[PDB]
């Protein structure tokens, strides 16, 4: 399951940017998709995630999670961006074959998308 | 199938007589038994008959006049003579039919006949 | 005499069917009312999926794994897969499991049932790794015990779901079988509806319709009074405490005549019923499983089921005694089954001996009318016009279940279908005697022509139904929507 996303650009304090992460394959209705604020070169942190079946996880309220559930892609929208908040995103995916628990650890995630700002 | 007719006699008007048509064969309940009368003046006419399922059929003024019954114990059919009158003096015959059409009054419908018996009443 | 018997038979059948319909409708309304109060994203009770099977088809096993993986729920503790055989040819399904899940076969040294230490931690080290089981072939009953032990070691697990290796699950199937048990502490076991995906064969479609009617009528009637029989099987839930406390009696029991691989479920349901806990059934959960396509295999399966029912009827009555003001309906139905079988056998013997055209036509017309009413009700409930084909189920039922029941009663160089051949020869001889004795044509008689018209109309109706079924197969209209994608994926291998 390869994941590719596009977006980014100029950042403004009052501006809003929308990001979409497209993947090819089947989600299997049991895989959780998570985003990361910064590249893992020096520092990486969790920001938001939500299981494909339902629910959601933040950190907030400034991040909105939307699932199309039809063309197996998802879109992420953010508001009131900060200069330190904007960075590269990966929209990684975690498989449920190993375990069903919420690992929250980026090491456990296996499917990694191309890093685009 | 062989049909043998026995009975009859000479009695006064209003008397009671019994006529039986003896028969035998491989099967008797399947055959349809009917009684036909024959007078010298006219031809044979249908008077009474019974089907395989014990259905009673009567001619004009025979509905309550006469009764017809059959039993499979001795494989014979018997008819009861009630309120005999001189105009009813005729030769009685019995017929057996296995396959037949809708009609039953027609003389030629039945493919079997019997010797018959003579019944005579005067007064 | 004969007409009175036919009339009382018809009125009793109609009354019982109407009462069962009313009970099923009341149960469905109660379940809908319960669902209407269900909060969104309800994940109060954990689910431990246990899968067991033997000689499973690789495509069917892969489809079942995909279906259970596609199930959507708030939280699942783990998935337990138990494989009956450990032979070299049995590693195919284990490798297939490694394609869908992690490679954790971890072949046990010996089956745990006769092991001195009856603890799941002996063969399992991690609870989150979704361990697999490859035990030696020693019976399907032993396979379920290992999965039960594996699920029982985790204190966080509150309930388990039992699914077959061949069954196909839906997205909301897991939630629908675990929600009802949580609301009522008395309710502990929930049964899910089972359906047959393939219906190309005339036997398969009739079996599917019979299963659907049974699940929607008898299961609902039992669940209204909360006395469901045969709750376990594919798409079945069990509360952890009851199974934990009754695992030992269910496995320590011995039997005189036991199949090499049968699996006992009625015994488990009866053991649950001994404690007096109430069991409910829901039709919202849908499960898809295959059915035999061979007449001989179906006859053998029916004989085995009848033998199991006859063996377990002794303990079935005891469960109803424990319940206070409950189980009387279950006991009445249990007596009604044998009473109905004996009465229909007596009626068949009487109509064969008498060989009366009027009585036979009347009883066949009554049977056709009641079957048509049942098919119409099934079509109305299922909102499908394919339920009208249930009229032909009477022939296969009469030709299969009765010899199967006779063989099961007699049991308690195959020599298994000998009784079936004797029954077929007897019914053929009875028909020959009836047709030979009544060999005449008297159109004058009203009764004879009425019987002939009735039998001709019945034959014409049967031929018309057979013809429309036959042309439906070519049109492929009768094919279920689910099996179309299955065969498409099988072709696109
Ligand atoms: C898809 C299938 C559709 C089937 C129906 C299709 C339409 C056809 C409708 C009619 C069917 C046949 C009914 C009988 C027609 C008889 C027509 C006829 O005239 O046949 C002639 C033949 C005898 O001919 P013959 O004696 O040479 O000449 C007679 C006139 N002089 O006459 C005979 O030999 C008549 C013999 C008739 C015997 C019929 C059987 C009667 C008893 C039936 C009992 C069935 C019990 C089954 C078991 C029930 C148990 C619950
Ligand atoms: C000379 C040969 C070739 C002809 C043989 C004739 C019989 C063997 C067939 C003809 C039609 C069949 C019957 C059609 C309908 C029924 C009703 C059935 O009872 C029920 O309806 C049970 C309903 C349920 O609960 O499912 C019992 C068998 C019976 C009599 C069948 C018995 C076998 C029959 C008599
Ligand atoms: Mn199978």
């Amino acid at each position: 399951v390869q994941l590719v996303e596009s977006g980014g650009g100029l950042v403004q304090a009052g501006g809003s940017l929308r990001l979409a992460c497209a993947a090819s394959g089947r989600i299997f209705s049991s895989d959780t998709l998570a985003w990361f604020r910064r590249a893992p070169g020096k520092e990486r942190e969790f920001v938001a995630a939500s299981r494909w079946s339902g629910g959601g996880t933040d950190y907030k309220g400034r991040f909105t999670f939307s699932r199309d559930n039809t063309r197996n892609t998802m879109c992420l929208e953010m508001n009131s961006l900060k200069p330190e908040d904007t960075a590269v995103y990966y929209c990684a995916l975690r498989t449920a074959r190993d375990s069903y628990y919420y690992t929250r650890n980026p090491t456990g995630y296996d499917y990694w998308g191309q890093g685009t700002q | 199938v062989q049909l043998v007719e026995s009975g009859g006699g000479l009695v006064q008007a209003g008397g009671s007589l019994k006529v039986s048509c003896a028969a035998s064969g491989r099967a008797f309940k399947t055959y349809r038994m009917a009684w036909f009368r024959q007078a010298p003046g006219k031809e044979r006419e249908f008077v009474s008959g019974i089907s395989a399922l014990e259905t009673t059929y009567y001619a004009d003024s025979v509905k309550g006049r006469f009764t017809i019954s059959r039993d499979n114990t001795k494989n014979t059919v018997s008819l009861q003579m009630d309120s005999l009158k001189p105009e009813d003096t005729a030769v009685y015959y019995c017929a057996a039919r296995r396959y037949g059409g809708t009609d039953y009054t027609t003389t030629g419908s039945y493919d079997y006949w019997g010797q018959g018996t003579q019944v005579t009443v005067s007064s | 005499s004969a007409v009175w018997g036919i009339s009382v038979y018809g009125v009793f059948v109609l009354g019982f069917y109407i009462a069962q319909i009313v009970f099923s409708e009341f149960n469905r309304m109660r379940l809908s009312d319960w669902i209407s109060l269900r909060p969104d994203n309800w994940n109060a009770t954990r689910v431990a999926v246990i899968i067991a099977g033997y000689r499973e088809d690789p495509f069917m096993f892969k489809k079942c794994l995909e279906s259970v993986r596609d199930s959507e729920y708030g939280n699942v503790a783990r998935l337990i897969c138990v494989i009956d055989g450990d032979e070299e040819e049995d590693l195919k399904m284990a490798e297939i499991y490694k394609q869908v899940y992690n490679d954790n076969v971890k072949k046990p040294g010996v089956v745990l049932c006769e092991s001195e230490n009856k603890n799941g931690s002996t063969i399992d080290s991690d609870v989150s790794k979704n361990i697999c089981i490859l035990q030696p072939h020693r019976g399907k009953r032993e396979s379920l015990y290992t999965g039960f032990q594996l699920a029982s070691m985790d204190p966080s697990v509150h309930a388990v779901v039992l699914i077959d290796s061949d069954t196909v699950l839906e997205k909301n199937a897991i939630l629908e079988v675990v929600y009802p048990l949580s609301c009522d502490p008395n309710i502990k076991a929930v049964a899910g509806e089972c359906k047959i995906w393939n219906t190309d064969t005339i036997l398969s479609m009739l079996v599917s319709w019979r299963y659907f009617s049974a699940f929607n009528v008898e299961r609902g009637a039992q669940s209204l009074w909360k006395t469901v029989q045969c709750v376990g099987g594919p798409l079945g839930a069990y509360t952890i405490d009851i199974i934990n406390e009754i695992k030992d009696p269910w496995i320590t029991q011995t039997f005189l005549g036991n199949k090499c691989t049968y699996g006992d479920n009625r015994r488990l349901t009866n053991e649950v019923l001994m404690r007096g806990k109430k069991i409910v059934y829901t039709p919202f959960a849908v499960g898809w499983s295959d059915s035999p396509t061979n007449v001989m295999r179906y006859i053998v399966q029916q004989t085995r089921w009848s033998k199991s029912w006859c063996r377990e009827i002794w303990y079935t009555l005891g469960s109803a005694w424990k319940h206070g003001f409950s189980g009387i309906y279950l006991a009445f139905e249990c007596m009604y089954q044998i009473m109905y079988f004996f009465l229909v056998m007596y009626l068949f013997s009487y109509i064969a001996i008498k060989a009366d055209i009027r009585a036979q036509t009347a009883t066949v017309l009554v049977s056709t009318l009641v079957t048509i009413i049942k098919s119409s009700y099934l079509a109305l409930r299922a909102k499908n016009l394919k339920a009208f084909y249930f009229v032909l189920y009477t022939y296969v039922y009469f030709f299969c279940m009765i010899p199967a029941r006779i063989t099961a009663m007699f049991t308690m160089w195959a020599k298994q279908f000998l009784i079936t051949y004797m029954w077929w020869a007897g019914v053929l001889a009875a028909g020959v005697y009836s047709i030979v004795d009544n060999w005449y044509f008297d159109w004058a008689d009203i009764q004879y022509r009425f019987a002939l018209v009735g039998i001709c109309s019945y034959l014409v109706f049967v031929s018309i139904v057979l013809v429309i079924y036959l042309i439906g197969k070519i049109t492929t209209w009768n094919y279920t929507p689910l099996q179309k994608e299955l065969i498409e994926e099988r072709y696109l291998h």
